[PDB]
């Protein structure tokens, strides 16, 4: 009769090789492992909203946009009064590093960075302007611009 | 007087903005008004060393 | 001694049968009338 | 929460959980609904979004455990887009968030 | 006086909300009004150490 | 002594898996409503 | 019964060959590799507008 | 002594089963009514 | 139960069992029926919902 | 001594990878709106 | 006074309802009004231990 019990215990053991507490601890090591994979090095950048004034003089420096890889930055374009200024066209150098979403009529460009440390520049032509607007795009800083408002002189 | 803040920095260059809203860009050997001569641009940790002993950083609530 | 292993084989078949019987859960059926 | 669109304020935070549903509803300063014109989601491998194309309610499901992101929302009357940050894995989960927008 | 509560925390940052409804975000070395200087951000267990000895936590019925 | 090399093989597979997981960045999706 | 514990520990070491801190430092080494690859030699040029 | 390795094989199958069970996350379903 | 939509209240709890059906009916504060416009269900491999 | 040559092979693969990564320059994209 | 009943319990949390109809949710270390401090949540057998010695259960005809 003990043959039945011994076969039963070895049988239980073969069928379920892991105890419940072992399931709990294996589950716990696994969550610590994804958290370690998902953790971010250093400090994450500070999310900020900004506002700049754009000078089309031949002495000023072009404006700077701080980006981050995989994050979205929205550029909205306004004139001197503060009304929106719709975009006529744009021209992007290095499209393997940046992604731009744009409906073909509005005044907002939406940019996502694709690479970590590759930086570029971008040209925007408005409806009334003859002078194109040049922006420089720098990713990987200690701050990330979620939305930038640009006041244009005209 | 005027206070300058780091807007962006790569190895080699640094883009700075002033409290008057003016924007400049500098390299290793360059002139800065009111601070002196640049001695070292440290792209990591966001520090700029100046000939007068001053260190140029980010704004504290904007960094 | 070898009886543990013969017992392991009939028992293995029965336990596999039991667990596969415990696995199935079937979808409910809704009947509409007019 | 109340959303301030000043260029100094901080963007709002949404607490999520994997496999759970969070509802976002958009209201003005008085509290009436503001229908949504468009939205833009970065990292769709981490989030899943349902929206009938006219209402003011989003249904967000988190796909990953600890991957965090951001979101863009364009409303019907507004010109300034709305920026949100999305954090999963906290000790609280936001089941429904009311956002009072300034206009 | 003012009481601050943890709204969100990751390694590195922490988003806090005050009793007046104002929201802030902080990193390891940062200024907090009425508390002092941040000494350590502990992402596990939801504790923030402050130079004045105070610990910043979640609200108790909202945590 | 040979344990360094067995460890090198399981570790090589895990590190290759980790770096290929760190490589992918996916494009954002914009939804238009009317 | 100690056979069970030994098997569980050797299994944990087989399933996850890398520790969490090792995952973090490998991530640091790796991001440092992109930063070193993406850096530019010498000084970058100054962006100017002329007439 | 060899029991560590037999245990490694049943345990390997069970742990692989557990981790593949922990991998799957399914998309939510939205139902529209009129 | 009575469901409060305040931003302080806790969401309500439904006790279920595997293979059994629980019926939820929605009435207003007076008790008249309130028709459903839409629904959204997370994790459909664990629950199945029937609805005319 | 032979370590110089094993090092030459891993290094050769990495340097070839680096130079082929430095070779590619992609054309810009112009978007027209109406 | 007020009597609290278990509405739901998982490992970690417990959802309770009072005789006034108010609903709460608690974790291991939490405040309960009129009972004290929670010492142990036992998900099996439906028992909650309290610092005052009381045990929180299901309603008897509703369990």
């Amino acid at each position: 009769e003990v043959i039945d019990k011994k076969a039963f215990k070895d049988m239980t053991r073969n069928l379920y090789p892991l105890n419940p507490e072992q399931v709990v601890k294996l589950k716990q090591i696994y969550e610590t492992s994804e958290y370690a994979k998902a953790a971010t090095p250093g400090t994450p950048p500070k999310p900020t909203a900004t506002s700049q004034f754009v000078n089309l003089s031949p002495g000023s420096t072009p404006p700077v946009i701080r980006l981050s890889q995989g994050f979205v930055s929205s550029l909205v374009f306004l004139d001197s009064t503060g009304a929106p200024w719709p975009i006529a066209a744009y021209d992007l150098g290095d499209p393997s590093s940046f992604n731009i979403q744009w409906d073909k009529t509005s005044n907002t460009l939406m940019i996502q960075a694709t690479k970590l440390y590759n930086y570029g520049n971008l040209a925007v032509r408005l409806r009334g302007l003859n002078t194109p607007v040049m922006l420089t795009l720098i990713p990987g800083q200690k701050a990330v611009d979620y939305r930038v408002d640009l006041r244009v002189q005209g | 007087r005027i206070i300058y803040y780091i807007q962006a920095v790569i190895p080699g260059r640094a883009w700075l903005i002033g409290s008057n809203g003016s924007t400049l860009t500098v390299r290793e050997g360059s002139k800065i008004p009111g601070y002196g001569m640049v001695k070292l641009i440290d792209s990591l940790q966001g520090r700029i060393l100046t000939s007068s002993g001053q260190v140029i950083k980010f704004s504290q609530e904007d960094s | 001694q070898q009886e543990i292993q013969q017992r392991t084989s009939d028992m293995l078949t029965a336990a596999t049968q039991l667990v596969q019987d415990w696995k199935q859960v079937e979808t409910q059926v809704y009947t509409e009338g007019t």
